[PDB]
């Protein structure tokens, strides 16, 4: 709990932390991917680059 | 020193040894009670007290 009971809280406010587990590494997930996933527009930015000139 | 003190008979009729915290002002009314049932949280350090009484 993030919070005194009975206390005020503002809004969107962290209250109870949950265990991140499978989804901090789930975030991984996407960012690898994300990461991978740019890497394929990186070389072809990287192209498109070249054959501009 | 606005956080209250709180004191008990235990059921043996006896006062719990020592008072104990009052923690928070709940803003809750139990639609059958008027309930403004708040929480002091108490030491036990003996576990006498044995919550859910």
């Amino acid at each position: 709990r993030n919070f005194k009971e009975g206390s005020d809280i503002e809004a969107g406010v962290s209250l109870y932390q949950i265990d991140p587990a499978t989804y901090q590494a789930t975030y991984d997930s996407a960012k690898g991917d994300l990461a991978k996933a740019q890497a394929a527009a990186n070389i072809a930015q990287l192209t498109v680059n070249r054959y501009q000139k | 020193n606005g956080k209250a003190k709180v004191s008990l008979i235990t059921s043996d009729g006896i006062k719990f040894p020592q008072d104990g915290t009052l923690e928070f002002s709940d803003v809750t009314v139990d639609q059958t009670t008027g309930s403004i049932t708040l929480r002091a949280i108490f030491p036990n350090p003996d576990h006498t007290m044995m919550p859910g009484m």
